This record gives structure tokens, sequence and C-alpha cells, in this order.
């Protein structure tokens, strides 16, 4: 997290995923409840150096208005496909 | 990919050419870029022959071009799928 400050061009971090999957299909799924206080331990230390501002995204969507302008965006999810969900039973079509 | 290197707000507009090469639709393709920032769009082109294709690309200005680049395309032939059971 903290080599992401170093590049200037770097104004919003964001990260995403699910919230309960990678707790619990991990080999030991215990000790990825001690990863995550950790986490929420070393992150605390560099919000208040005033490294990092550890906010959340309401706030990021005021504090910080949209200045380009993106014109489209095309269809996808990030697996990059749809074969998931069609194409790769099957019994999908 | 358009650059500004301007300080100011910028719109361009630029054409494509090529040698079997035809844009779908479009006369001029204006942008709207702020400063110091690049610019990119796809544009829907349609190419007739095969071979080692010369695409042009020169932005255009009230009537003026401003800029050109040529790149290199090697267009593939078009083939059909197996005759259906």
């Amino acid at each position: 997290v903290a080599e992401k400050w170093f590049d200037k061009n770097v104004k919003v971090l964001t990260i995403a995923l699910d919230g309960e999957n990678w707790m619990s299909f991990s080999v030991n799924p215990p000790l990825t409840a001690y990863f995550l206080d950790k986490m929420i331990i070393y992150l605390e230390t560099l919000s208040d150096n005033k490294f990092i501002k550890l906010s959340t995204l309401r706030e990021i969507y005021n504090k910080v208005p949209a200045n380009r302008i993106l014109t489209n965006i095309p269809t996808n999810s990030w697996l990059g496909t749809f074969r998931k969900w069609r194409g790769e039973v099957p019994q999908h079509e | 990919t358009i650059r500004n290197q301007l300080e100011k707000e910028i719109r361009v507009s630029f054409a494509i050419g090529g040698t079997g090469f035809s844009s779908v639709n479009n006369d001029l393709e204006t942008v709207k870029m702020n400063p110091n920032s690049s610019y990119t769009r796809i544009i829907p082109v349609k190419a007739k022959f095969i071979g080692k294709h010369k695409m042009v690309v020169s932005a255009i200005s009230k009537g003026l071009i401003i800029d050109s680049k040529i790149i290199d395309i090697n267009v593939k032939p078009k083939l059909l799928p197996n005759p259906r059971l």
C-alpha cells in the first residue's frame, strides 16, 4: 500500500472484493482472522503519519470531484468474460 | 491517442487514411480534452484488401492538417466456419 504513495499520480486508491469468501475458502480460515487484525493495525500506522487518508467512499465522492470524462466503457465483468454464467456449463443455453 | 501539452483546453478533429481502409461513418471526429492530458478513442474501420496495410491518421482543425502519423496493419483473410451438421 505504501509504495503507491511514492507515485505522484495515485490520487485515490480503491480496493474491492468479496467480504466473506476470503476468510472461508483458505486452507486455515482462523489465521485469516489474525491477518485482518494485523491489516487494520498497520493501516492505522499509515493514516496517522499523514501518508494515506483512510476514509469512506462517500467522503471521497464529495471531497474529490471527477474532472476527467469517460465517454464509453465496454460491457464486461472483473473476469473479462461472461462465459462463467453462459458457456462453461453444457446446459446453460 | 492524442496528447495535449498546451495549458489550455483543446478540441481537435482527426481523419483516417489508408489504401483499402474506409471510415465507417466519421467525416471528422472531434474530441474535447483538458490541459496536460491525453485522449483515447476507438474508431470503427473496415478493411477491404488483405496483406500489409498502411494507415494514415491526421489531426485536422478548421480545414488545416495539424499532425499526421502512419501505422502498419496486417489484415488477415476471413475464413468461413465448418459446414453445420
